[PDB]
């Protein structure tokens, strides 16, 4: 029971163990298949009381029971080290909420466990065994405040925290000192989507990506997560999309898909807008609104034609929920976006159309801000067209082509420049198989 | 958590200082700042201060000023202290539509662009336009070139016929070549 | 120090498309 | 929203077939004006 | 024209029968986008025979 | 610090042990690429005629030669087993005297031929 | 089953007339006593419910509502549970005698299909399909399997319903790929050709519905016009001038019921006087066909606007492809109708972007747009690896 | 070494390949270590004389020392066809594998044997009759409790002598009169 618990977790140790002797692949791997399973036992009632006895003993483990807090009393300096650190990790996992409910308790006790005798010597050893995450998922949870009077001072733990993750900013030395990294920039990236302004992104940017490979792609995505939402106000929308593009291709999430993924679609659909694209929500009838999607609907509803009272309507009526998700920035500007694409559609086709009758959407809408309104449409080009007011003709142009320019081959250039995406690829996994099988 | 103290032109500033930023023209920023916000619209709709950057990024960012250049000619901020980024803002205003009757117009009576530059002198727009280098006959600005084609830098890819084809060659001759 | 340390890892990390390519000559 | 439409270009929009009808007559009508 | 048995399109404004001629090209990506359809369906079948 | 100058020293090694390799390869490469060449050149013209009897096994079988004569023989590694086809009249080095190639369908032989119009020139009525 | 679903359809969609309403549910007001239709004849009557389906004798009778044929009675329940339970104690034993007897094999199947049978008068959508999976316990024939096929679609299309059905309709058929030998590839492909054509068919089984006619028809899961109209329209609506002026230009198929219905006056007879490449005549024939065609039957309404403006589109092509240049106002103006309206649509078709149409308001005029290097050929291009290469992202997406 | 590759690697000539794969064991005798698998490239080769050179230079650098790894790498050489390969790897072998046999090393037995087997073998070669006969006396060389050192870490240093009657040999099929050479190594126990 609590044996079968602990059972587990002396797999858990027996696998650690492994990575003890040298042997994380297994363990890591194991470990994250271990903090799936640990799901399962949880709790910490005679686990621990069994851990903390069935281990060794250290202040450590003592300092832990004020986490436990508890009374068994009953009867019943190797082995007992990192175990009790990859039990420190399980400490941080008997904080999930699983185990726990303050742990603002925890959070003291995380530095507490963090700092003391940890966060010191582990640069190749710890293998991303800190999880920051559920360092900082703990305080995450916390960040509900609302109530600390942020934090301590303003905020300083948090300040110290992205100093402590800049502390290990400097400890990602990239000895490997990696992985677990950029969740720091994560929660820095949230946290300026907290508050603070991404652009020091740019910094880490600036840095690096999580490098590389063992990350995990959710991370990976996760960082093209906020990664996109840099060039959201950054106003990039392809790369954005683009980490979209490359967060929810290929990050692996089913049940963190739902919430979660729901978020990056979020955003995501927010992209189209931003190229005032629109794709067929008609799939984003799907897994969506219900509680994502369709005020972005509503938004493509509108954004169809981008009726800026319909438009604002929408808005009018999501904000809130655009404010829920700070897409709200978004879409102030589509507006006319898409009241200059209909303006650029199924009206341009003449190699004209005139002032008026240009202006006639206009006439429909404004006057000789027409002016403006087609030069602020023009201005981006967006449209290709031009005017003489002097003629008063809207001259509104071909777009017209074949791909005898490099344009295509500009494509093919593109398909060229890929011919070594799974080509390289190849090469770059060639080895497993074959250079193991040597073994 | 400042709410340890707090203070009222605290808005009228960054609201200058946005339509500052906004003057200083880095967009992102800017916005992103409205980003870095704390409290945005909670902060931001409660200030008309901070009322004019947006309403005029709306105006502003797509390019129609209309309104907008009158709105901070009607500023009681303009009006209050920030005539500072006003006129150049009016100028940073016009060099936009500059490039957009420029790209609007290849030819525009000096009369329009200058309705549009809202100047009254035109010397004030011919001073600009041939600023701008742009062909002027009587009474028209004029795009001969609405643009800067050529010029220097930007080359020996993107355009190179067969060379990059060629490199695209070499390229692909070494997905050829690197192949090992 | 922890300098001369990891510089294996570049080395270590190496050992590997070596490998393919030996995997390669045979399959050459 | 049901089950399985024909999908997609999206719904797009309604009321234009008697519209168009309406206008068919009107249109012609206008052309019966003619 | 209509029915493509000539090869020629009709001016209105001019009022004039304009000039056209037979030919497009030849079917390429026609034949290349069945192997671009025809590939990953089974790799990707494959890739998940893997899987 | 330290046993790595013993120890991290001795790594380059590895690295130049690593470094050689590619090199061999592209040898090796080019070596197949060059020796890829004749080894379509085996194939060549001035060859005989028989009948594929029968495969013994892949690049194996019994034939049949213009002499008559069936030995065992190769046949092309260019076919395999699908590509193979079981009863062909076939191509034969002389000497090497193997399977060079099946030889599409053979028809005039006697019998005394077939009747052949392609394309008649007789239209009805 | 047939009339049923459709004089449930129809009056279901009563809108233009009473007639639609009541000509419909006048045989169900009949045909519930002809057949024991209530326990869908009960939802049936909570089918066009809360619009005009709002007059019952036992779901709801209510002013709004044009339709009190909506209505029922307790007595045809009773005469139905009579009915029903007559029907089911007159197989019950039979059955069993047939169980007790062991009496016959699809002979025991037999009084089962007639106890599914029932459920299809009944409007049971239940034991028939309990009964023919003892039916087809007892099938030992795919003809038994052509009634699963039978059963099947008069189950679905009893509601007109979907997928399962469908599935079945493939399941049933996928069992022996047979189709009836020469036949039931009909009553698939029919049935399938009204599957699909929920909503759609649209290329997919319209030819399939055009193309095997009339090999079948069910009477209570169709009529032969059905087919016909139901194949021409879309097929039609979809298919080439050629396949169309190949086919719909006519068939004896078509040369038998033509305006034999009048049934149709318009499907291809309104398009092919509108692939006579006409403006105006059409201009009402469309309308004319459709609420003669759309409206009236079951997935030709319920797709409705999918049809409407292609064609509406459509001849603009022979109208451009006649016209490099083109006025519109000659088009617009000279075609008798709202120029501007006509060519908002018109401009609806800009985004929708099937125009090659280089089209002015100012001026009127229309121009056109070509294939050329680009095509869709050197065109497409793009995209199509790039879905590879993101399933190649995809595939790089597994190593582990 | 890596010159010397690619020389040899890319050369026309085999024996200049064979014996600069050779020569290789030299430059690269202090370690044996990963010569196997270095000539585990060159073991396998289109060209004989390729895993011809290979058997000497990886059999001359484990000659005084172990590595049954580096051995059984040869075997399926000693397997090559060619006597004249498998000769060498015969006495390539043999070079490594005085003093070290009997559940030491089992295989010993099987390689006396495998001599014997080709010495009794009417069809293996004179090539490999010779190299067995050779190898085997080669282990039983100066009554067989005598070794072969080089670079001999008993001193640290190396021993020119040591090195030449393998040089000497190297060319012998070549010129036959010459293995006497071989003597120099011989060291006692």
């Amino acid at each position: 029971m609590a044996s079968t618990a602990v059972m587990m977790d002396v797999d858990s140790s027996g696998v650690n163990d492994l990575h003890h002797s040298e042997k994380k692949y297994a363990e890591e791997d194991q470990v994250q298949e271990l903090l799936k399973v640990l799901n399962e036992i949880s709790k910490t009632t005679l686990t621990l009381d069994p851990r903390y006895i069935w281990r060794s003993l250290k202040d450590l483990s003592s300092l832990r029971n004020q986490e436990l807090l508890n009374a068994e009393t009953l009867c019943f300096k190797t082995i007992e080290v990192t175990a009790e650190i990859n039990c420190f990790m399980h400490l941080l996992v008997q904080l999930f909420l699983w185990d726990s409910k303050e742990l603002e308790q925890l959070v003291e006790f995380n530095r507490k466990v963090v700092i003391p005798n940890l966060l010191c010597y582990y640069n190749l050893r710890s293998l991303n065994l800190i999880n920051a995450k559920l360092w900082f998922y703990i305080y995450l949870s916390h960040e509900t405040l609302a109530r600390s009077s942020e934090e301590i001072n303003s905020d300083n733990q948090n300040i110290i925290l992205r100093s402590t993750m800049m502390k290990f900013l400097k400890i990602a030395s990239l000895k490997h000192d990696n992985e677990t990294k950029a969740m720091l920039i994560n929660l820095i990236l949230r946290d300026f989507l907290n508050n603070g302004e991404v652009d020091s992104a740019s910094d880490f940017i600036s840095k690096l990506e999580y490098p590389h490979t063992d990350v995990s792609s959710s991370l990976e995505a996760r960082y093209f997560f906020y990664l996109s939402k840099i060039n959201a106000i950054q106003l990039d929308y392809s790369t954005a999309n683009e980490y979209i593009i490359a967060a929810i291709r290929k990050a692996p999430h089913n049940s963190k898909s739902l919430g979660f993924l729901q978020q990056s679609n979020k955003l995501h659909c927010c992209i189209q807008l931003l190229m005032g694209d629109i794709p067929e929500l008609s799939f984003f009838h799907q897994s969506n609104m219900q509680k994502s999607l369709l005020p972005y609907y509503h938004l493509t509803k509108a954004v169809k034609l981008g009726d800026l009272k319909k438009f604002t309507s929408t808005i009018t009526k999501y904000k809130q929920l655009l404010l829920k998700d700070d897409t709200y920035q978004l879409c102030v500007r589509l507006r006319s976006n898409v009241i200059k694409t209909g303006i650029r559609i199924i009206s341009l086709t003449y190699k004209k159309i005139s002032l008026r009758d240009i202006c006639l959407k206009l006439n429909l809408d404004s006057e000789q801000t027409v002016e403006y309104m087609v030069s602020r449409a023009i201005r981006d080009g967006v449209i290709e067209a031009k005017i003489n007011h002097e003629d008063g003709f809207i001259e509104t142009t071909e777009l017209l082509n074949i791909y005898d320019s490099e344009d295509p081959q500009q494509v093919f250039d593109e398909r060229i420049k890929f011919a070594n995406q799974l080509h390289d690829e190849y090469l770059v996994s060639m080895r497993y198989p074959e250079d193991k099988k040597t073994q | 958590n400042h709410k340890l103290s707090e203070s009222d032109k605290k808005s009228k500033l960054i609201s200058l200082y946005l339509l500052n930023l906004l003057s200083q023209n880095n967009t992102t920023k800017f916005h992103s700042e409205l980003q870095y916000l704390d409290k945005h619209i909670k902060n931001l709709e409660d200030d008309s201060l901070l009322s004019y950057p947006i309403k005029l990024d709306r105006w502003l960012m797509e390019g129609s000023y209309q309104k907008a250049w009158d709105l901070l000619q009607s500023g009681s901020q303009n009006i209050s202290e920030f005539d500072s980024f006003t006129d150049i803002l009016k100028s940073a205003i016009r060099d936009e539509i500059a490039k957009n009757t420029e790209l609007s117009y290849d030819f525009l009576p000096l009369s329009n662009i200058k309705a549009l530059l809202f100047f009254n002198n035109e010397k004030e727009t011919e001073k600009f336009a041939l600023e701008r280098n742009w062909p002027i006959v009587n009474s028209k600005v004029y795009f001969n070139n609405q643009s800067k084609e050529k010029a220097d830098y930007e080359d020996e890819m993107m355009h190179e016929e067969d060379q990059k084809t060629n490199i695209i060659e070499k390229a692909m001759d070494y997905a050829i070549s690197i192949e090992n | 120090e922890q300098k001369i340390q990891e510089t294996e890892l570049k080395i270590r990390s190496k050992t590997e498309n070596v490998r393919r390519l030996e995997a390669q000559r045979n399959a050459l | 929203q049901t089950n399985i439409w024909e999908e997609n270009w999206d719904d797009v929009e309604v009321d234009d077939d008697f519209t168009n009808e309406l206008k068919a007559e009107l249109d012609r009508y206008k052309r019966e004006n003619q | 024209i209509l029915d493509k048995i000539f090869y020629g399109v009709l001016d209105q404004g001019n009022g004039w029968l304009y000039v056209y001629e037979t030919p497009n090209q030849d079917a390429t990506y026609d034949s290349a986008l069945e192997l671009v359809g025809q590939l990953n369906k089974v790799v990707d079948q494959l890739f998940e025979k893997a899987s | 610090y330290f046993k790595l100058k013993k120890l991290e020293k001795e790594y380059e090694l590895l690295t130049l042990q690593e470094d050689y390799i590619k090199d061999e390869q592209r040898h090796l490469k080019r070596e197949l690429k060059r020796a890829q060449e004749e080894v379509k050149r085996i194939q060549s013209v001035p060859l005989v005629i028989g009948q594929f009897l029968e495969p013994i096994d892949q690049n194996t079988g019994i034939v049949s030669s213009t002499t008559g004569m069936s030995y065992v023989v190769r046949i092309l590694s260019t076919l395999d087993r699908e590509l193979l086809k079981p009863s062909m009249s076939v191509a034969l080095h002389r000497h090497s005297n193997a399977l060079v190639d099946i030889l599409p369908p053979d028809s005039d032989s006697s019998i005394s031929v077939m009747g052949e119009n392609e394309k008649p020139d007789v239209t009805y009525a | 089953n047939y009339e049923v679903s459709e004089k449930a359809f129809l009056l279901t969609q009563s809108k233009v007339s009473i007639e639609q309403r009541k000509e419909a549910a006048e045989f169900v007001l009949a045909k519930i006593k002809e057949e024991e239709m209530a326990p869908y004849y009960k939802y049936l009557c909570e089918e066009y419910l809360v619009n005009n389906g709002q007059s019952d004798l036992e779901h709801d009778e209510k002013s709004d509502s044009l339709n009190e044929w909506i209505k029922f009675d307790q007595e045809l329940y009773n005469e139905l549970c009579k009915k029903n339970e007559s029907k089911i104690k007159e197989l019950n034993e039979k059955i069993q005698k047939l169980e007790e007897d062991d009496e016959g094999e699809l002979e025991q199947a037999q009084a089962w299909i007639n106890l599914g049978e029932y459920y299809a008068q009944i409007g049971d959508k239940d034991n028939a399909e309990k009964t023919l999976g003892k039916s087809l316990s007892k099938a030992i024939s795919t003809g038994a399997k052509i009634d699963v096929m039978l059963t099947i679609a008069r189950l679905g299309f009893f509601y007109n319903d979907q997928l399962y059905v469908k599935e079945k309709l493939e399941a049933v058929n996928s069992m022996i790929e047979k189709g009836g030998d020469w036949e039931r590839r009909n009553r698939y492909k029919t049935y399938y050709g009204i599957h699909c054509l929920a909503v759609r068919n649209f290329k997919e089984a319209a030819k399939l519905l055009v193309d095997s006619l009339a090999t079948f028809t069910s009477i209570e899961l169709t009529s032969y016009e059905s087919i016909a109209t139901y194949a021409s329209v879309t097929g039609l609506f979809t298919l080439e001038r050629t396949d169309l002026k190949s086919k719909v230009i006519d068939s004896p198929e078509l040369l038998s019921l033509i305006s034999t219905t009048a049934a149709l006056q318009s499907i291809s007879s309104l398009t092919i006087s509108l692939y006579a490449s006409d403006y105006a005549s059409y201009f009402p024939y469309l309308l004319e066909t459709y609420a003669n065609v759309l409206i009236p039957c079951k997935y030709l309404n319920r797709h409705a606007d999918f049809f409407v403006r292609e064609m509406r589109r459509k001849v603009y092509a022979q109208l451009l492809e006649s016209y490099k240049t083109l006025s519109l106002k000659s088009m617009a103006s000279a075609f008798g109708v709202s120029v501007a309206f006509l060519d908002n649509d018109l401009g609806k078709f800009i985004p929708n972007k099937q125009l090659n149409c280089v089209i002015d308001r100012v001026n009127g005029i229309v121009e056109t747009n070509r294939p050329d290097n680009k095509n869709a050929q050197y065109h497409l291009l793009v995209k199509q690896g790039d879905g590879l290469l993101t399933k190649l992202q995809k595939y790089g997406a597994a190593v582990r | 070494v890596k010159r010397l590759l690619h020389v040899a690697v890319s050369d026309s000539n085999d024996d200049v390949r064979r014996a600069a794969v050779i020569a290789l064991g030299f430059v690269l005798l202090r370690d044996y270590t990963t010569v196997p698998r270095i000539v585990q490239l060159l073991s396998k080769s289109h060209n004989a004389h390729v895993r011809c050179g290979t058997a000497f230079a990886l059999g001359i650098a484990c000659a005084g020392k172990g590595l049954q790894s580096a051995i059984d790498v040869l075997d399926p050489l000693t397997k090559d066809p060619v006597d004249f390969v498998r000769q060498a790897a015969m006495i390539a072998l043999s070079m490594i594998l005085i003093q070290q046999t009997e559940k030491l090393n089992p295989q010993v037995a099987d390689i006396n044997k495998n001599f014997l087997s080709v010495i009794t073998n009417k069809h293996q070669e004179g090539l490999a009759k010779f190299g067995a006969c050779v190898a085997q006396g080669i282990m039983n060389a100066g009554g067989r409790n005598v070794t072969i050192q080089l670079e001999n870490a008993d001193t640290g240093t190396l021993d020119t002598k040591s090195v030449v009657g393998l040089v000497m040999f190297s060319q012998f099929w070549y010129w036959f009169p010459l293995a006497h050479f071989l003597s120099l190594s011989f060291t006692p126990t």
